[PDB]
């Protein structure tokens, strides 16, 4: 329920950590 | 927990076939499924992400598919370089769990082994023990029966195999055979053989040593 | 570039503990997952844990939950496995991995792209005993090999007349024997018309016991 932390540019949020992480260029 | 369940267990295909490895989850995974290809005591690698992407470097002929429950790793043709064990992984809900693994063997035409046999070094012999080793080199299938024969009499279970992953280039096998005896046993008999009997061996062929060349 | 550098392997008392480290170049592990996978002898691939270093998060598999602690020392870029309580089932090749992402709609699309060199950790009482080099001597082509005897534990590295020979080289996988020990042979086959002329010399290496033997094959 409660919402995910906000990821700032750079990272994104994977959701295998419940966590931001950095997250490069999807091809 | 999420469980990943692969099939087939394991395949043959012959080099230009398509090849198809299905993974199914438990549960709804999105599209988090990975696949990886994994050469025999070496670190995997990974081929697909996020069930359809691509990752940098791996060759077009691999691809993925799928998503929530169900996903598809396709050879589109196959290579010799190509045998392996290939796992599936998702990465939706932790713990990231593994498949079985689903192991792809190359076939390819009948081809006979030659056929070596070696005596015990005389090094070895004053250890106390003695060691006889047969090869089976370069041949297809893997289906393979080996006898031992000491002065003609069949040896129980005094002896073991060990078999090479598939050769890279020609998909052939390469078998060593070891019947491991004591020197006072060894000493009491002239006569050692091994008979290989096999598929493309139109009868079984038996190469022998008599102790003291 | 990207590189995962392991260390710490080797053999160890059930009921005994051991590190692995897995140190990092070319990215940042406080930003990414780090991840430990293993492969026990003649069984599939199993994860075991993963760590978010940033943070310090960390997650287990139930198989090894409760005796394996993973963490990680950002300034070090390093991560580790603390093993403890170990046993026989215990006994694997260890990898550690990065878990790369890509940014697909805010979340992440990933897998595990770069993986150290996996490191042997063997759970015995057994003591390790360095092997005996044996010839199997020769006679178109001809077989020769060299048989390795009697070691513990693995592994064994075989190459031939000092990395000049590879071509219809055969290392087979090691066995092991009723005594405990591992043995294996290495063969090889050649031009018959060399057995008079080129010697053969086989490079036997096993490090757990620190011996090196370099063996000639000659016909007999």
């Amino acid at each position: 329920a409660p919402a995910p932390t906000p990821c700032n540019p750079a990272e994104c949020f994977d959701p295998l950590v419940r966590h931001c992480v950095a997250c490069g260029l999807l091809r | 927990d999420i469980q990943m369940t692969q099939s087939p267990s394991s395949l043959s295909a012959s080099v230009g076939d398509r090849v198809t490895i299905t993974c199914r989850a438990s549960q709804d995974v999105s599209t988090a499924v990975a696949w990886y290809q994994q050469k025999p005591g070496k670190a995997p690698k990974l081929l697909i992400y996020s069930a359809s992407f691509l990752y940098s470097g791996v060759p077009s002929r691999f691809s993925g598919s799928g998503s929530g429950t169900d996903f598809t790793l396709t050879i589109s043709s196959l290579q010799p370089e190509d045998f392996a064990t290939y796992y599936c992984q998702q990465s939706q809900i932790s713990p990231p769990t593994f498949g079985q693994g689903t192991k792809v063997e190359i076939k390819r035409t009948v081809a006979a082994p030659s056929v070596f046999i070696f005596p015990p070094s005389d090094e070895q012999l004053k250890s106390g023990t003695a060691s006889v080793v047969c090869l089976l080199n370069n041949f297809y299938p893997r289906e393979a029966k080996v006898q031992w024969k000491v002065d003609n009499a069949l040896q129980s279970g005094n002896s073991q195999e060990s078999v090479t992953e598939q050769d890279s280039k020609d998909s052939t096998y390469s078998l060593s055979s070891t019947l491991t005896l004591s020197k006072a046993d060894y000493e009491k008999h002239k006569v050692y053989a091994c008979e290989v009997t096999h598929q493309g061996l139109s009868s079984p062929v038996t190469k022998s040593f008599n102790r003291g060349e | 570039e990207v590189q995962l550098v392991e260390s710490g392997g080797g053999l160890v008392q059930p009921g005994g503990s051991l590190r692995l480290s897995c140190a990092a170049s070319g990215f940042t592990i406080s930003s990414s997952s780090i991840h430990w996978v293993r492969q026990a002898p003649g069984k599939g691939l199993e994860w075991v844990a993963w760590v978010l270093p940033s943070v310090g998060f960390t997650d287990y598999a139930d198989s090894v939950k409760g005796r394996f602690t993973i963490s990680a020392d950002t300034s070090k870029n390093t991560a580790y496995l603390q093993m403890n309580s170990l046993r026989a089932e215990d006994t694997a090749v260890y990898y550690c991995a990065r878990r790369v992402c890509y940014n697909r709609l805010g979340v992440c699309a990933g897998g595990m792209d770069y993986w150290g060199q996996g490191t042997l950790v063997t759970v015995s009482s057994a003591s390790t005993k360095g092997p005996s080099v044996f010839p199997l001597a020769p006679s178109g082509t001809a077989a020769l090999g060299c048989l390795v005897k009697d070691y513990f534990p693995e592994p064994v590295t075989v190459s031939w007349n000092s990395g000049a020979l590879t071509s219809g080289v055969h290392t087979f996988p090691a066995v092991l024997q009723s005594s405990g020990l591992y043995s294996l042979s290495s063969v090889v086959t050649v031009p018959s018309s060399s057995l008079g002329t080129q010697t053969y010399i086989c490079n036997v290496n096993h490090k757990p016991s620190n011996t090196k033997v370099d063996k000639k094959v000659e016909p007999k």
